[PDB]
């Protein structure tokens, strides 16, 4: 029988404009750590799966993975509510399914299938959910965005927060500092998120941006810098932060400090701008599923054989997840005009040529 | 009752936010400084720092903002000083708002409202006075419409407001002091005006002139001078941009079978354009009995001189030439 | 030999490079990546720092760099990676580039060039699947080209370098790779395509056929097929979108009498829009037996599910029917 | 009576913003410099006003913005820096045309829109260029980052140029601004950044704005300076000490200039509904920049009250002179609309208002 719950030690946050970070201690459950580990598992695989989907051309278009990064998506629902809000880049797998999306209708999506989440309309990049808003492609786009879900909840004065993520080589786009300014203006329950995975496409963080201190560019903002492998840290800091806008104190910047195993896209060897043995050593000494393993077997919060069951059960909803939207029908080309509009009459909508009519409903 | 196409613009903003606490408004000067040109004046007052919010300089991000506030369930109004300034944020209308609801398959609506002067003004030059009418009618996605008196403001705004989808209401600075009547029905605060359709503002059967925003004004300018002479013109006002209402044309164009169209921007990929290409490609098209043709702004970006601004729009002059020519009369 | 379009433009930015000092060549990922779709390779190798620089990711911030640079009497090609994020930029293009001789009184030129994928790709979805043509098109002060094959490419941009004035070089994500034959006489390091004038790819007496870009191999498939009911196209590769040569599209249709236009952008406004507006008010307007119309790609954000993006944008099938329409055969 | 050939004046010191020292707080000024800067800003503030008047009798149309108050900054400016140097900046530029070598005549020829200003009668007040000067420039900043271009062309070309990019307080909200930063700190670009800040971005004062009005730190990474920029002094020795800078190979630098204007943002406000008139009366009084000088220049002996009075009159009579030709000047002619849009090009044809106007075009 099993230890109910264990303290462990996680790394000191670097502060800017703080006077104090998050704990440096933190208390974790054997009903969470199992509940963790189920899910970042779930997102490892359904990540294994689409890569294999891909390149078996059962896939299109974009697809980037977030693998390496699983420590942020499920720290990130760790330590935010239901009725909090998020709003990331296109690195959504994730994300997308932390808050409420099935496997069977991630994968049924980038298969593009009548029962996937976009009823096949936007593929990997444009998944919503319910209070996840995408699922953006246009890079620095979504923080403006967030900003404005943020300005939502103040002024719906409902106490919620917006987790707001960007990459790194998303930290120069104009529009994000325009956004520090109005959020810090009119003290906006948004968390700021930087996703520094070291690379920017193929431009390494040091190659595009002036300083490499992401957590201080917001500069008037309060910044924090954080271990994004671990999960505790990412929950820990999430927590923290999140508590500091429920108060009223405005924005506050989180560089979460991550790594990506896959290279940008698929498309990308992945192996021209970094060694695939740099790619081995992370893998190797901080995977974050294999770090949540290490001390969940260690202070006997869970033993070698359930983890196994799960890595099993996960196995499964995997393998039908796959199988499910790879049988699915594509969408009817009757439907290619609908959902141009909300709330409106039908219409209609030209094809390829002016005899070629569709219609259009809300 | 006269009232100022300003005062429409202000009186249905007032009666919308009013009847509903989850609309506000955006942008810079709008809030103390009364609206860069007084469009807003007196609304901060009314509604407060909550509802009306003076913004920095930063379009692409405050066009983002309230593009945010729209999908969270909020129903932002989004001033741009003019539209010249929008291209900064263009992308967050196009990308964020008008494709949003699609790619979500029917998830995520955006019910946003982009607005604020469009075109020439006066001596203002190159960077702006521009107009915008062809770049945002081209996406799907949206919805652009173009007032011209006041009754079109007001309706045309207050609609715009009540829909759920992102809509462009490109007004023209021109236009604010311009005092029109106000019909009894359009003071009544359940105005509104059907985003699609157009209106005739007058009979005619000789030719079909449609136009719209300011240079509607000159096509009956330019239609009381021809009938002097016993044209009888029958001018268009289309009001909506994106979805325009090509039947009214077409039902006017079988009867007239003449057309010209009237716009104040530049003339390559202009409304012109697709009014053209329409006809041609609909039922009204063997109904011509001539080319259709166009009366554009010219194709330079506007210069300051008086005299070269004068010729850089179009004048009654220019409509009634093409009309003639038309009409080979 | 054959060459794909890739190499085409590489050799005419390397030809220019080894000209003229003066000029170089920035975007993402431009340099040590090799160019986001491999349209730059080796360029880095051979020049170094100073003549091929990789950009951070801030689209409105270096587009804005380029335009200085040739303010300042450098001749830069700037790279978006496609022109969908150009629109972050687009008032730099608008503003700063293509108005700037003009408002300046001619004491300012600007050689600038912006070149990169525009259009449709694959599975790419809404926010990436954008067509540019027409909204490019329609601004004083740029000249808008658009390549389709090797020859129009390497020598399409090779001029673009060597003009003084802004030039947009929309070129296709999909044509990178398509191998065609390359004539000896493109393979010299002096072959210039006059911006301006477009290129009767296909004699032919029936029927008139437009496009640019991608589309361009359609109709030569389309008209490969027709042929064998001996239906004879003539196909026109327009080239140039901005100052469009409308000449040999009418000197085309006075001896065909019917015209169709095809294009990958979305339907209203489009490119197709103007060439009908053109042609109507144009001398060919009476020599048209049968209406001109356009074959475009589908009025709806790009959808991403395989059945559904292909029947958005134009098949050979709706070209090969639209010209059956028109030729009422 | 005689006049010293130099005085030592103590100019305000400057914040600092990752500098070691900044510029020194004692500068030489020599009498022969003072006529000038003086004849300059005098100059300008006439000039200023003369667009006023013109304005209010509607001989100038559109846009117009007054540099009226912050003529420190330009003759400050260009005194600190080489001919050869660069210069680009938003749209109340009229000072700086002015000092950058355009006439008097000239420019109130482009503000009343005549054949003979200098973008002849086609760019307005907010448009317009010379030798080493881009404008000239009415999107709120774009400038920033032509001018960081500039800036690299100078690097390019190797030749030791600098480039000076000035933008307002309002402006400094633009993320284009932060993508420029970037990129001059990343590529080490010989660009000064200057924050003119007056305290007014149109109508909504600095506090309402930004949430941080320490402007010469917003750059953050690029160190910074704070300037007095009412004192012509400061100015011409910040501005020296960042070209110095800037010339060494160092990189980018940011300087905030302090300084004010007179009338309202541009003449269609009245300047009044957002500062009270005893708020401009009271720094008209304490730091005008003609004021502040011509005092310095007085009681150091540098020159006579009665001196400066024989310059007074003789710019307002030359103002005089310039008006009186751009009231004159014809207009341009109708001919001419077409041409200059393209460069070194064939002449072609440019649709009118409809298609049976034909505008002749030549480079
Ligand atoms: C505005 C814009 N510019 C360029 C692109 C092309 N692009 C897509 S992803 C990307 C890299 C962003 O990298 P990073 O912020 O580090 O995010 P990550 O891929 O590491 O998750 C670029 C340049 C884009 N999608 N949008
Ligand atoms: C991109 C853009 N947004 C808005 C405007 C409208 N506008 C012009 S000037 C201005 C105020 C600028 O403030 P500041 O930088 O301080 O200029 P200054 O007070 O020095 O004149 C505004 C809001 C514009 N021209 N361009
Ligand atoms: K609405
Ligand atoms: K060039
Ligand atoms: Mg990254
Ligand atoms: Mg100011």
């Amino acid at each position: 029988m099993f230890a109910n719950d264990a303290t462990f030690e996680i790394k000191k946050c670097d502060l800017h404009r703080l006077e104090e970070g998050p704990p440096v201690t933190t208390v974790l459950t054997r009903e969470d750590g199992l509940k963790y580990y189920r899910m970042m598992q779930t997102v490892r695989r359904m990540e294994l799966k689409a890569d294999q989907l891909y390149k078996q051309k059962i896939i299109r278009g974009f697809c980037h993975l977030c693998d390496g990064q699983e420590a942020c998506c499920v720290g990130l629902e760790a330590g935010i509510n239901p009725t909090d809000h998020l709003i990331t880049a296109y690195r959504a797998h994730g994300f997308t399914f932390t808050r409420g999306l099935s496997v069977r209708e991630i994968l049924a999506e980038l298969t593009g299938r009548k029962g996937g989440c976009a009823k096949g309309k936007g593929g990997s990049m444009h998944m919503y959910a319910k209070n996840f808003y995408g699922g953006n492609g246009i890079v620095g786009a979504q923080v403006p965005l967030g900003a404005g879900i943020a300005l939502a909840c103040k002024y719906n004065g409902k106490d919620e927060v917006c987790l707001t993520l960007y990459g790194d080589g998303a930290a120069n786009q104009g529009q994000i500092f325009e956004a520090y300014n109005m959020a810090a203006l009119w003290k906006l329950p948004c968390i700021f998120i930087c996703e520094n995975n070291r690379y920017g496409m193929g431009t390494a963080v040091e190659r595009a941006a002036a300083s490499t201190d992401y957590y201080k560019r917001g500069d008037f903002i309060p910044g924090l810098r954080v271990d994004g492998m671990d999960i505790l840290c990412v929950r820990e800091a999430t927590r923290f932060a999140a508590a500091y806008c429920r108060s009223g104190k405005g924005p506050i910047l989180m560089e979460l400090q991550t790594y990506r195993y896959h290279g940008h896209s698929m498309s990308d060897p992945g192996v021209a701008y970094r060694t695939r043995e740099e790619i081995q050593e992370v893998r190797s000494k901080s995977d974050p599923i294999m770090l949540l393993k290490d001390r969940m077997v260690n202070s006997n919060l869970a033993s070698v054989e359930e983890l196994k069951e799960i890595d099993v059960e996960v196995r499964k909803e995997i393998e039908d997840a796959a199988q499910f939207a790879t049988a699915d029908p594509e969408p009817p080309l009757e439907e290619l005009g609908y959902h141009i509009y909300s709330s409106d009459p039908p219409f209609e909508v030209r094809g390829a040529n002016q005899w070629i009519k569709f219609k259009s409903v809300s | 009752l006269q009232v100022t196409v300003r005062d429409a613009i202000n009186q249905g903003m007032d009666e919308e936010l009013e009847r509903d606490e989850k609309v506000f408004l955006l942008g810079e000067e709008v809030a103390q400084y009364d609206g860069a040109y007084k469009v807003s004046r007196g609304l901060w007052k009314k509604y407060g720092d909550k509802r009306i919010i003076d913004t920095p300089i930063s379009e692409m991000g405050f066009a983002g903002i309230a593009v945010g506030a729209a999908m969270a369930g909020l129903r932002p109004i989004c001033e741009f000083m003019t539209f010249n300034f929008s291209m900064q944020a263009i992308d967050q209308v196009i990308n964020s708002a008008a494709k949003t609801y699609y790619m979500s398959g029917g998830l995520q609506p955006v019910p946003i409202v982009f607005r604020g002067p469009n075109g020439a003004s006066a001596g203002v030059a190159a960077q702006h006075s521009q107009c915008f009418a062809a770049w945002y009618g081209h996406c799907p996605g949206l919805k652009v419409v173009s007032p011209w008196n006041s009754e079109d403001a007001k309706g045309l705004i207050k609609s715009a407001i009540r829909d759920n989808n992102p809509v462009v209401v490109l007004e023209n600075e021109l236009m604010y002091g311009v005092p029109f009547e106000f019909p009894p029905e359009a003071q009544s605060k359940d105005f509104l005006i059907p985003i699609g359709k157009a209106k005739i503002e007058r009979q005619g059967t000789h030719i079909t002139v449609v136009s719209h925003s300011r240079p509607v004004g000159h096509c009956l300018e330019a239609a009381a001078v021809l009938s002097k002479e016993g044209v009888e013109c029958e001018v268009i006002n289309m009001r909506t941009i994106r979805p325009m209402d090509m039947e009214t044309i077409e039902a006017s164009v079988m009867k007239t079978n003449h057309l010209v169209t009237v716009e104040g921007g530049w003339p390559q990929f202009g409304v012109g354009a697709e009014i053209c290409a329409r006809i041609m490609e609909g039922p009204a098209f063997n109904f011509l009995d001539a080319p259709a043709v166009r009366v554009t702004g010219a194709d330079v970006p506007m210069p300051y001189a008086k005299i070269l601004e004068d010729n850089s729009i179009p004048q009654v002059k220019d409509i009634i030439f093409a009309i003639k020519k038309t009409l080979n009369i």
